[PDB]
């Protein structure tokens, strides 16, 4: 049947190349020889065979193999290599997880500045993005790191979320160390950054909210490559962390060892002031320093900017496929 | 882990903008012509001008405008880098010593802020109180010409106007106010706003509001007397002060869009406007004198004074002499008489200066046998279009093949004589239904000539309707002899069809060598082409010959001769062809795992496909299996602008953000992930978009002459004219000459002061990155040019590596030894 | 586009342990006994109740696709629990388990696990996964007792003691096929019927319905006591063949 995963072999997937790397293995784009359909494949070696099965994989498993929201992107199943019968024990083969394939990736599609978000774009952006995350929430599976490489979309419009688990950057031979982690730093929430505390919600939403910016100026609003200097972007925008603001942040480890070089007032407004009053609002609301007041997801939802967006009216964005000769 | 270096072999031939003012000399008016960033002050004479000084800028030059401040004896030099680099800048000559000063510098980017459409603006004050800058949409960044602020910093004014055009600070003002044209949903309106610098915001400007034409492009500020604004657009020019309203819309400036504009006369009665299709126009203020004595303008009357090259800035020499900058074509020093010659042309030119142009495309080849190589290039657009002869033969000997329409690629063909040239001419559509051209050139002036009769695409039943007016694209293949440069043949491509890879070359046992052209069916609905030609021709006695042609599913955007088959990328697939026993293509097989595979090298069984938005892909075609296979691919996101191999290992790939980056293999590393990953090893901010690589030199070398330690020679060329070369290096001498760069910047003085660092360093718009792998050749041959307490100041605490001697030190005439060889190699 | 776990008791009659000779006492036997090695392995560990819960559904399942004589039942279990912890993230090194394990089990009983233990355990994982279908998501009784306990109102020591009652049933219960033959939901609600009428309490008083007397309707629609019955009766027989009675 459809339901029993783990049972067909890769042998059913053309392979056309390695769109991504990741750190238990690659990730293929194919095409499924039957149905027709271009699926991404994600390889999960357990050949070394130190701790078993890895459990980012097994994240990504679990949460995705229940949910099915648009917004986020749908497991189809798990195939295997080609495997000898006679004993499992003789077997090493990996295993292999179908997804829907993606055409791109929102950092793609970004890093070449020529691409132009108009509002109702980001509209039609930001909701599907939230209305997959409340999903995501209401199920309790949260998404610890959501990036710009994380979020996908297709040509159409249609935006999904990926990597809950096994991402797909790799670091090979010399170069800067924990790149992905880099890129995950500028979209960490303040509190994890101050201390491990425990995994909330409002660590997505931050993240979704330093989309929201980067949606308006094509460039990451927090740029760092250390946690100290994030934090002081981070104030100098914000405003430094005190009781004044959080009540809750002397709880935090590091409020007293890491510290913004000074006080700063909150000037999002102001340096922001070129964004429209119904998205600046969210912005406001959606960096919020304490994760209590930061806005959950459904109330981004329901803000001014995203609750009367026509989900019907996809309007695609405006990509560049011709001219790329240019002049 | 790679080590390369880069020198310049042309400097950038293109101007971007010019002003002149009282810089150099107080007493003398002086022109300053701007290329990507050089700077070239001149004095103007009589018989022309007279070059003062050039100097070398670390930064794209954006703004440039010459301004006195009360207490000045001359007007000094504001100048803004691409990178928001600031700086004041006055002219110190000590007699013979000339010394450029930097009285302010700073770094004016916001942590924040959205790159405007338009780009960068840069106005200052009639009164000189302030300088205004349009970075970011929303904002207004103010630098007050305080004495005191000799950082340069700024604050930030919000503006409610998220999408501006243009903007000039008005003239005759009782306070500082900025007149600028936006674009909001109701269309384009113009609308002013006054500066205070006490307050630091805006205050409400003398005219709240007017609605101007849907594309208003240019907002002229007109001088005291006369007072208010003027606006340019497609149709119609307006003058917008208070009260007064004026409207004037001759019908010969709707024919083609006016780009730039000049003050012909200081009172203002005289202003100079010119178009794309290089016309030349005289923009006529007509002065009405109230009884109080007051002057009103009476009405604005355009004249046509003739044809100049595309000019991308206008500035005048006040000997009835106008200096016509060109990015797009030779820039010239015209002459504006007051009677017209016979053909009705008041213009007559007197200088060209040549602009190597934008080089689409370049082909090394040695034509007159010198065994030491020649470059031709595909340079110019529209009437400004040319095919460019280099040698170096201390200057570059460069001839000039005038096209009059735009060349879009070329290849050499030995076995015929003869170059093949792709190109396109600009018609449109007239009343007879068909089009007509606006000029004869190539395509059309060619001895024999043959119109495509393919039927592929016939059964069209697509809309298609044709208004009178538009403008379309004539693409056509040039066969064009390589001692006369005589256009011997030329071939209409089908309508619509647009011509975009070109090759010469044998195919399988054949023994023809054909010209192979790809094309692409262009219709305006199309995001992205789904109809292609590929079409072989032979051209013998004369004439050009179809053998044969293929359709194909989409743009043939790329071509390459593969082991005697036939290699081409069609939108997202690669494909190899056979060429079959009976003159038709094969497929063989195909590689589908791109978005857009625009550019293809290949070496060997080995093919680097440089993807539009996935960097550089190595493929291998492997033999015994007739498939496609991947070996490495480079993750990173980089668009791509051209590729090149430069050996089995490392790659060479050119940013859209003017970045050049290598990527090498990992060496067949224990690991397969590590394999099929290509690290970017080297990085380094060029500043200049390449079109084109090509391997070889111009450099000539009786026999094997050797010498160097540079191994290999990859040269390139820009859009702003560059003609550059990257060579591979070693170990030892990278870090020899890193080393030395290190040592020379803290010596050698910036412009600007700008950190050489910064300005080579890695910039996309979202990541910054420090470069490496890359020698700054331009840096090093400065250290023949420095003084010699400088040299020997540089070779101080000098170390050796892998030399002769393992450790060992270099003295002030032993560097000058290398740098003058390093100085050979182009 | 999600598995059935659930079968009849009467199709328990051909698991593939009882084809192959085993007779139903003896099968039911090796699932207490592998429930409870799970239970008291990952007991020792300090792991959370739904982590042994979880381990312990995937023991059941695995053997209703495998025979106990091809596969012995103390590996299967160790690495049921060193998944499960991995799911419900409370993970354990797999040494720790087999540490453990060797700890509480006899020379014979570890016997099972062969000359390299962790190797037998970890590669039996690949089986685990493909057999429960990579279906790794597991609901326990455990949630809804105190979802459904918390819309109870009344005396809160009747109500403390109606649930630590159940609880206890509850892990009674993964001992046994019940959690192959009934939805969790219906688990949890059979728990509170069989507290109920051992305290002598009639919970309708404690509900927002005091006058419907089939209580539990409003927490799970469509169950008859019919299977409240069979599930309550099951539970109990434990108890009577054990030496150990009701906790009360
Ligand atoms: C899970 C997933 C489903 N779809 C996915 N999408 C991708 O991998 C997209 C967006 S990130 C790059 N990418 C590519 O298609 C790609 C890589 C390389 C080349 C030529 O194209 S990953």
């Amino acid at each position: 049947t459809e339901s029993d995963w783990g049972k067909r072999c890769v042998d059913k997937f053309d392979i056309i190349g390695i769109i991504g790397e990741g750190t238990y293995g690659q990730v293929y784009k194919a095409k499924d020889k039957d149905t027709g359909e271009l699926v991404a494949l994600k390889k999960v070696r357990l050949d070394n065979e130190k701790e078993g099965f890895p459990i980012t994989a097994i994240r990504e498993i679990k949460i995705l193999r229940q949910l099915i929201h648009r917004s986020v992107v749908n497991m189809k199943e798990i195939v295997t290599d080609k495997q000898d019968a006679l004993d499992f024990k003789k077997d090493k083969g990996a295993f292999y997880l179908v997804f829907e394939y993606m055409d791109h990736d929102l950092m793609g599609l970004l890093e070449s500045g020529l691409v132009h978000f108009s509002e109702d774009h980001i509209k039609s952006f930001m909701k599907q993005l939230m209305e997959g995350l409340e999903y995501c929430h209401k199920k309790n599976f949260l998404h610890r790191d959501i990036k710009c490489s994380n979020i996908l979309l297709n040509n159409s419009g249609q935006i999904k979320l990926a990597d809950f688990g096994l991402a797909r950057l790799y670091n090979s031979e010399e170069s800067r160390p924990y790149t992905n982690k880099v890129i995950t730093l500028w979209y960490r929430p303040p509190e994890l950054l101050l201390g491990e505390e425990r995994y909330t919600p409002a660590i997505d939403v931050w993240s979704c909210g330093c989309i929201l910016g980067e949606l308006f100026t094509k460039k990451p609003i927090f740029q760092a490559n250390l946690e100290l200097a994030q934090l002081e972007l981070i104030s100098r925008l914000c405003g430094s962390p005190c009781p004044a603001v959080w009540p809750d942040v002397i709880r935090l480890p590091y409020f007293n060892t890491m510290k913004p070089k000074k006080q700063y007032r909150r000037r999002l407004r102001e340096e922001f002031s070129f964004i429209p009053s119904a998205a600046l609002d969210l912005l406001d609301h959606m960096l919020t320093l304490d994760p209590s007041k930061r806005c959950t997801a459904e109330q981004t939802l329901q803000s001014d900017f995203l609750k009367d967006v026509e989900l019907s009216k996809m309007a695609p964005p405006d990509l560049p496929h011709w001219q790329d000769c240019h002049e | 882990m790679s080590y390369n270096y880069v020198v310049t072999a042309q400097k950038p031939t293109a101007v971007n903008g010019c002003v002149t003012g009282h810089f150099t000399s107080a007493e003398d008016l002086n022109l300053l012509i701007a290329k990507n960033t050089r700077l070239e002050i001149y004095v103007v004479t009589a018989e022309g001008l007279r070059p003062v000084k050039e100097v070398g800028m670390y930064g794209k030059i954006a703004v440039m405008e010459l301004f006195r401040p009360k207490g000045e004896s001359k007007d000094l030099l504001f100048i803004l880098t691409a990178k928001y680099n600031a700086c004041i800048l006055e002219y110190k000559q000590s007699g013979e010593s000339i010394d450029i000063i930097t009285r302010a510098h700073g770094n004016v980017q916001d942590r924040i802020g959205r790159p405007s459409e338009t780009g960068i603006i840069g106005i200052i004050d009639p009164e000189c109180r302030m300088i205004g800058l349009r970075l970011y949409d929303g904002l207004f960044k103010v630098i007050p010409l305080d004495r005191d602020n000799k950082e340069l910093k700024a604050f930030n004014i919000r503006l409610e106007e998220l999408h501006v055009i243009d903007v000039k600070f008005l003239y005759g003002c009782q306070a500082p106010t900025i007149c600028f044209v936006y674009q909001d949903p109701q269309g384009r309106h113009v609308k002013t706003y006054e500066v205070s610098l006490r307050e630091k915001e805006f205050n409400k400007g003398p005219w709240k509001q007017e609605n101007v034409e849907a594309e208003a492009s240019m907002v002229i500020a007109v001088p005291e007397p006369f007072g208010g604004a003027i606006i340019i657009g497609q149709e119609s020019i307006t003058y917008h002060n208070g009260d007064k309203y004026l409207a004037i819309a001759p019908p010969i400036i709707k024919q083609s869009t006016i780009v730039c504009h000049n003050r012909v006369d200081p009172n203002g009665s005289r202003y100079l406007l010119g178009d794309m299709e290089g016309r030349l126009f005289m923009l006529l203020l007509e002065k009405e004198e109230q009884m109080d004595g007051t002057v009103t303008l009476k009405d604005l009357r355009v004249e046509l004074l003739g044809e100049t090259s595309i000019a991308e800035c206008l500035t005048y020499l006040d000997n009835g002499v106008v200096f016509v900058g060109s990015r797009l074509g030779d820039s010239q020093l015209v002459k504006l008489n007051v009677d017209s010659n016979e053909q009705g042309s008041y213009v007559v030119a007197m200088e060209t200066f040549t602009n190597l142009g934008p080089i689409v495309d370049m082909c090394v080849v040695d034509l007159e046998r010198q065994g030491q190589g020649q470059l031709v290039t595909c340079s110019g657009a529209f009437k400004e279009g040319s095919l460019r002869i280099i040698r170096n033969g201390q200057k570059l000997h460069i001839r000039t093949v005038p096209l009059y329409e735009s060349p879009r690629k070329i290849c050499y063909q030995e076995v015929s004589q003869c170059f093949g040239v792709l190109s396109s001419r600009i018609e449109v559509q007239d009343t007879s239904g068909g089009t007509t051209a606006l000029r004869p050139s190539a395509s059309t002036q060619a001895l024999s000539s043959s119109v495509s009769s393919s039927k592929l695409f016939s059964s069209s039943t697509a809309p298609h309707e044709t208004s009178f007016g538009e403008e379309v694209e004539v693409h056509n293949l040039l066969i064009i002899d390589q001692h006369t440069f005589e256009v011997l043949h030329a071939h209409q491509f089908l309508q619509n069809e647009y011509a975009l890879s070109l090759v010469s070359c044998k195919l399988g046992k054949d023994p023809n060598t054909y010209f192979i052209v790809g094309t692409a069916m262009v219709y305006p609905e199309e995001a992205e082409p789904k109809q292609g030609r590929i079409v072989v021709f032979q051209y013998s006695d004369g004439k050009l010959q179809t053998v044969a042609e293929k359709e194909v599913k989409g743009a043939v955007y790329s071509m390459v001769e593969f082991n005697g088959k036939l290699l081409a990328s069609i939108n997202s697939t690669v494909r190899l062809y056979e060429w079959t026993t009976e003159k038709e293509l094969r497929t063989e097989c195909n590689h589908y795992n791109n978005i857009m595979a625009l550019y293809l090298k290949t070496k060997g069984d080995f093919i680097l496909v440089g993807d539009l938005m996935r960097s550089v892909l190595l493929l291998a075609y492997k033999p015994m299996e007739g498939n496609f296979e991947e070996i490495a691919r480079d993750f990173n996101p980089n668009w791509m602008s051209a590729v090149e191999i430069l050996d089995d290992d490392n790659f060479l790939g050119a940013e859209n953000a003017f970045n050049l980056f290598v990527c090498q293999k990992d060496s067949a590393a224990t690991t397969d992930e590590e394999r099929q990953h290509l690290q970017e090893v080297g990085l380094f901010h060029l500043g200049e978009f390449v079109n084109v690589f090509c391997h070889g030199s111009l450099v000539m070398q009786n026999l094997g002459e050797t010498s160097t330690p540079t191994q290999g020679s990859v040269l390139f060329g820009t859009v702003n004219g560059m003609i550059g070369l990257v060579t591979s290096l070693s170990e030892s001498w990278y870090n020899l000459l890193l080393d030395m760069q290190n040592r020379l910047n803290k010596v050698i003085k910036s412009v600007g002061k700008i950190e050489h660092s910064f300005w080579r360093s890695f910039h996309t718009e979202r990541k910054t990155e420090p470069a490496t792998g890359f020698i700054d050749g331009d840096l090093i041959e400065s250290f023949l040019d420095i003084s010699r307490p400088k040299m020997q100041e540089v070779v101080a605490n000098l170390q050796y590596d892998d030399g002769s001697g393992m450790k060992r030190e270099a003295t002030a005439d032993d560097l000058i030894k290398v740098v003058e060889e390093l100085t050979r190699i182009h | 586009t999600k598995p059935c776990w659930y079968w009849d008791k009467k199709d328990l009659a051909h698991t593939p342990s009882q084809l192959e000779g085993l007779d139903p006492a003896t099968e039911a036997r090796y699932r207490r006994e592998g429930a409870r090695f799970i239970f008291d392995v990952g007991t020792r560990l300090g792991l959370h109740y739904d982590t042994l819960a979880t381990g312990i559904i995937y023991f059941h399942r695995f053997y209703m696709f495998h025979s106990f004589k091809q596969f012995p039942r103390y590996v299967t279990g160790a690495c049921c629990l060193f998944l499960a912890g991995k799911v419900e993230e409370t993970p354990k090194k797999c040494k720790d388990i087999i540490k453990t394990a060797r700890s509480l089990l006899n020379d014979v009983q570890f016997g099972q696990f062969g000359d390299d233990p962790k190797e037998e355990v970890m590669v039996l994982e690949r089986i685990l996964l493909q057999t429960i279908k990579f279906d790794l998501q597991v609901e326990h009784p455990y949630q809804f007792l105190l979802k459904y306990a918390k819309q109870l109102k009344g005396d809160k020591n009747k109500i403390q003691k109606l649930v630590q009652m159940a609880w206890t049933f509850v892990n009674d219960s993964l001992c046994t096929t019940l959690s192959l033959q009934w939805e969790p939901e219906i688990i949890a609600v059979a728990v509170m019927y069989l507290a109920g009428r051992l305290c002598k309490f009639e919970i309708q008083e404690w509900t927002s319905k005091p006058m419907y007397r089939r209580w539990w309707e409003q927490f799970v629609q469509d169950v008859p006591v019919d299977v409240l019955e069979d599930i309550c009766h099951q539970i109990l027989d434990l108890y009577s063949q054990g030496k150990q009675q009701m906790p009360h």
